[PDB]
């Protein structure tokens, strides 16, 4: 793997590290200071907003005042705000924290993005998005994992690794790292809103699913942050596998919208059967494949936007980007909100947001066996 | 001539 490469999308492993490490840290941080849960969850709300904010003028600026330059910048800011985060005291000192990491991140993935498109040759575009959107995640589930298997001996040393790792990563883009309109008036608009809705239900009820199951547990099994961590990451790791070994094998059977129904059944099943949970294995189990539902959508939903789009790869990239970025942001901020009204809240929540994605596709499914018949 | 522009949320490859 080319070294320029391996840099890049390290940037984004631990933009997406830093992304994910504040989710097993919630339950002390409940206990220690004392709040609700619609802080805890407008915390990672507030970084994927801040996130989806900067993208385009971190993109602006990346195209304008130089590429490698704004990298570097949100890196720097990365590890800043990581090392403030690892010193906060109260609410706001980490709110603003998260700000500015989401700022961070926001700035570095447009000049990355843009570093792919302009480094490898035209013919690997499919290929530069399948490996993004499989980084991006395989990193939005590790920093969990990482986080919460670490965070056993100190209070905040999490983040102190990752402002080292942040630092580490500045001083490795800055050694290797060297570059030396009517676009959206011919858009149909009325086709793409299934894959669009399909994408926003996927992104909310993941992100939805990853603050419940943190904050459900730490109120019911008192689980500790070690325990939360073990469980997202060998939930994330299955699925994973699950989904690179069976993919293709799902897919050569059955079209995209009656596997994408199937799928979010599944994940309703296993949320109701998640409800009746009481014991620490058999809560931890139910987690172990919850996943499996979500890492089998995501690569249904990418090939289908990619089918859908046409040449026009980039503009289904970034709709695809944007959309996951806004669920991401809409998906805590409700889901801790509702979890303080009612603890098992949450999960009828998501399943009722599976019901809305199930119903959705299979109206559209309807639509075409219509129109195929006429 | 190959150079790319960054438009809203996605960048976009000169013609």
């Amino acid at each position: 793997m080319n070294k320029q490469i391996f840099v890049l999308y390290f940037n984004i492993f631990l933009i997406f590290l830093g992304i994910g490490l504040v989710i097993p840290v919630l339950p002390v941080y409940l206990k220690d200071l004392g709040l609700t849960g619609s802080d805890l969850g407008l915390l990672v709300a507030a970084f994927a907003l801040s996130q989806m904010i900067i993208s385009p003028f971190g993109g602006t600026l990346a195209d304008k005042l130089g590429k490698k330059l704004i990298i570097c910048i949100g890196l720097i800011l990365f590890s800043v705000s990581e090392f403030m985060f690892a010193v906060g005291h109260n609410f706001s000192v980490l709110m603003l924290s998260r700000v500015i990491g989401g700022m961070s991140a926001g700035m570095v993935m447009p000049g990355v993005t843009g570093l792919i498109a302009d480094i490898s040759p035209s013919h690997q575009k499919a290929k530069n998005f399948g490996y993004m959107s499989a980084i991006i995640n395989s990193g939005f589930i590790l920093g969990p994992g990482i986080g919460g298997f670490m965070a056993e001996v100190s209070h905040r040393m999490p983040f102190y690794f990752a402002g080292a790792l942040g630092i580490l990563a500045f001083i490795m883009s800055i050694v290797l790292i060297h570059d030396p309109p009517q676009l959206l008036t011919k858009i149909n608009w009325k086709v793409f809103i299934t894959p669009v809705i399909l994408t926003l239900v996927l992104s909310f009820g993941l992100s939805a699913f990853q603050t419940l199951y943190s904050l459900y547990t730490a109120d019911k099994v008192n689980y500790s942050p070690k325990d939360i961590s073990i469980a997202i990451t060998g939930g994330g790791i299955f699925g994973a596998l699950f989904q690179i070994y069976f993919f293709d094998k799902f897919m050569k059977y059955f079209s995209e919208l009656t596997f994408i129904a199937w799928s979010l059944l599944y994940s309703v099943v296993v949320l109701i059967l998640l409800v009746f949970a009481n014991d620490y294995w058999s809560i931890m189990l139910i987690s172990f494949v919850v996943f499996i539902g979500f890492d089998m959508i995501r690569p249904a939903i990418t090939n289908y936007f990619s089918n859908i789009a046409g040449e026009r790869q980039g503009f289904a990239g970034g709709l695809n980007s944007t959309f996951t970025s806004m669920g991401n942001f809409i998906g805590p901020l409700i889901a801790g909100a509702l979890f303080d009204v009612h603890i098992e809240a949450p999960i009828y929540m998501a399943i009722g947001v599976s019901l809305a994605g199930v119903v959705i596709v299979l109206i559209e499914k309807q639509h075409r066996a219509k129109l195929k018949e006429q | 001539s190959v150079e790319n522009h960054w438009y809203y949320f996605y960048w976009y490859m000169s013609p």
